[PDB]
């Protein structure tokens, strides 16, 4: 997952 | 300008989030963002002009952060759906199931349901904990972006999630999007501010  | 939830800002003539909610903090107007979107001090533009600058965020561990804007801004009680507006009630948090649509600069108005609460991220820069995930997509540009239920109770600003190689979740199935999402309540609490509602 990443920021958006 | 006129400060709705969902709509695009720079940080420093470089990165673009979008607004979360309206608030204020006594007698100063601001709105709360993602933590990840500026340093304190950064300043915030909206539409090529300095609208105030990043009074304080905490990023990663939690991921939120508000703006004090100058006193020339108009802050709205309003989260952008298109050319239409859904009107901030107030911000009891919605349970897991429930449904829950998001505004952003990039993918607009997505709505989805709560799937999971108190999910951690474990982003590049450290893990930010205490995330409530939804399945409405999402894409880089989001950030810091409403989500609110159609009802108009605010639940929190966008976070992150499983953004695939075209810069959103968008085209893979509800079921296996991880939109995640920073609660407004804390926010709220931990930096004295009320929600301006309509």
């Amino acid at each position: 997952a990443a920021p958006a | 300008a006129n400060i709705v939830g969902g709509i695009e800002y720079s940080i420093n003539n470089a990165s673009l989030c979008s607004v979360g909610f309206s608030v204020t903090r006594g007698a100063t107007k601001g709105f709360v963002t993602a933590g990840h979107c500026g340093t304190v001090n950064a300043t915030a533009r909206i539409g090529g002009a300095v609208v105030g600058t990043f009074a304080a965020r905490v990023f990663p561990g939690n991921d939120r952060a508000w703006v004090s804007l100058t006193s020339a801004q108009t802050l709205l009680p309003r989260v952008a759906n298109g050319s239409s507006f859904v009107t901030v009630r107030g911000s009891t948090e919605a349970a897991v199931g429930a449904a829950v649509c998001r505004s952003g600069r990039t993918t607009g108005y997505q709505c989805g349901t709560i799937t999971a609460k108190n999910v951690t991220a474990n982003y590049a820069e450290g893990a930010v904990r205490g995330l409530t995930q939804g399945n409405a997509c999402a894409g880089r540009g989001d950030s810091g972006g409403s989500w609110i239920t159609s009802a108009g109770q605010a639940q929190g600003v966008m976070s992150g999630g499983n953004v695939q190689s075209n810069g959103n979740n968008c085209g893979i199935p509800a079921s296996q999007r991880s939109s995640l999402f920073e609660r407004l309540q804390p926010i709220l609490s931990q930096y004295g501010l009320s929600l301006v509602t309509g």
